[PDB]
């Protein structure tokens, strides 16, 4: 039950296959919810199942 | 002087990722296949309004461009924006300034910050007391006009600053600039499968 | 009015046959409270009744 | 991202006309909240300061 | 629109949306169905001709 | 979920479920007239088969 940035949610969490932007947080999908952030404290990028 | 607005008008207009989807959007844009003014640097500072966010762009790679001003009377009773160009760090203050008719560099504070074969284009815009600085610094070959291609404009900057800016000038120096504006427009974007814009379609142009 | 009604016997005034002008009697400041119900009281200045 | 703390003092017959949308004098003269806005808003009564 | 405000307004209109909305997609159905027998009547009058 | 106590949240909450429920309504009616049309090509090609 993760919580990013106030964004609270459930999922499985893994490491990012993406190529991420150095200005954005969060991937959004058609479905309109997370799918892909960044840490806000740390670099790398997690996709979110 | 005029010149054709062909497609590199575009930029991400939000903080959210995206791949390989077609995502309509709208934001302010400057609109495909339009005019956009063009001037050329002499030895003047010729005034240009602020209108809804601007587009700008010079082909250069000297940096006779030192800077950029922004303000709404410029004469020091306003809270001006000013940026400059240090060679080492682009600064932006808000400060109220005194300025002439030809105020550059050459041969009440509220603010500080510290950072022709290419164009270095640059969009400004201020919405909701947001100031928002975007870039690119792109290769060509040509000089006269920008060319027929595709750039997407990247945010370098999200300055909140809540000054209303209405006018701005550019600084020269002593040792052929482009400005077009934008406007609410629909506009698809491409994302592609590295999550960059590669193509666009301004929705409301035929 | 000098004199007003009690709320055991109160007066109902009629107006008709007459330009309003709510206007000035909105922006002057002299009442504690200023609500209208089904209506807003900027409004009132546009209906016609 | 941001967090704006807006400033001021005001009478208390005026705390009922401040509510982001609500008409009256000070809403529309003086100082706006939008009918979309989201935040809070404090009042403590003054009388010694 | 003549006689108020936004965040009022905007319920009322809201009302009258769902509803309007509802009639509109009401008629839809009706038509499509109507439209499929329509269908089965056309085919059949194809093999009669 | 994330920022709202329980009697405001079941309001903003509750507008929502009216209209996504509305539109896997919506949803279920539309394949509900596509299969019996899928259903009357199907008794069609067995016929002819
Ligand atoms: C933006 O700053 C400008 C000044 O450039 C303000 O525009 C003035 O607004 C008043 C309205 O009370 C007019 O009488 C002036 O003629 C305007 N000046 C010019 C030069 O057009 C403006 O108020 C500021 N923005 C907002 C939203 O208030
Ligand atoms: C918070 O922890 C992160 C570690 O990723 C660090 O970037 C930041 O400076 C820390 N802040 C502190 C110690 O307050
Ligand atoms: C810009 O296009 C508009 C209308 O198409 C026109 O006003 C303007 O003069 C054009 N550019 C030039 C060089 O004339
Ligand atoms: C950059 O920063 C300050 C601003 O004027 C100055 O001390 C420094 O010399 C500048 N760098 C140069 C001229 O390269
Ligand atoms: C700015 O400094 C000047 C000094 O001339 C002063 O008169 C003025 O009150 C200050 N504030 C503003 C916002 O101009
Ligand atoms: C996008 O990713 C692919 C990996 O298959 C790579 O070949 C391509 O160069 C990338 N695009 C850019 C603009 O780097």
């Amino acid at each position: 039950n993760f919580n990013f940035n106030g964004l609270t949610g459930t999922g499985v969490l893994t490491e990012s296959n993406k190529k991420f932007l150095p200005f954005q947080q969060f991937g959004r999908d058609i479905a309109d919810t997370t799918d892909a952030v960044r840490d806000p404290q740390t670099l790398e990028i997690l996709d979110i199942t | 002087a005029y010149t054709n607005s062909f497609t590199r008008g575009v930029y991400y207009p939000d903080k959210v990722f995206r791949s390989s989807v077609l995502h309509s959007t709208q934001d302010l844009f400057l609109p495909f296949f339009s005019n956009v003014t063009w001037f050329h640097a002499i030895h003047d500072n010729p005034v240009l309004p602020f209108n809804d966010g601007v587009y700008f762009a010079s082909t250069e790679k000297s940096n006779i461009i030192r800077g950029w001003i922004f303000g709404t009377t410029l004469d020091s009773k306003t809270q001006s924006l000013l940026i400059v160009n240090n060679a080492t760090n682009v600064v932006i203050k808000v400060c109220e300034f005194q300025f002439c008719n030809d105020p550059f560099l050459g041969v009440n504070c509220t603010f500080e910050y510290v950072s022709f074969k290419n164009l270095r284009e640059f969009v400004f815009k201020n919405i909701d007391g947001y100031f928002k600085i975007y870039s690119k610094h792109t290769p060509i070959n040509l000089v006269r006009d920008l060319p027929q291609g595709f750039s997407a404009l990247e945010p370098l900057v999200d300055l909140p600053i809540g000054i209303n800016i209405t006018r701005f000038q550019t600084l020269l120096a002593l040792h052929a600039y482009y400005v077009g504006y934008l406007q609410p427009r629909t506009f698809l974007l491409k994302y592609n499968e590295n999550g960059t814009i590669t193509d666009a379609v301004d929705c409301a142009l035929d | 009015a000098t004199r007003f009604a009690s709320v055991y016997a109160w007066n109902r005034k009629r107006i008709s046959n007459c330009v309003a002008d709510y206007s000035v009697l909105y922006n002057s400041a002299s009442f504690s409270t200023f609500k209208c119900y089904g209506v807003s009281p900027t409004k009132l200045n546009d209906l016609c009744f | 991202t941001n967090v704006y703390a807006d400033s001021f003092v005001i009478r208390g017959d005026e705390v009922r006309q401040i509510a982001p949308g609500q008409t009256g004098k000070i809403a529309d003269y003086n100082y706006k909240l939008p009918d979309d806005f989201t935040g809070c808003v404090i009042a403590w009564n003054s009388n010694n300061l | 629109l003549s006689r108020l405000d936004k965040v009022e307004a905007e319920v009322q209109i809201d009302r009258l949306i769902t509803g309007r909305l509802q009639s509109l997609q009401t008629y839809v159905t009706q038509q499509l169905i109507r439209a499929a027998e329509i269908r089965a009547s056309a085919n059949l009058a194809a093999t009669k001709m």
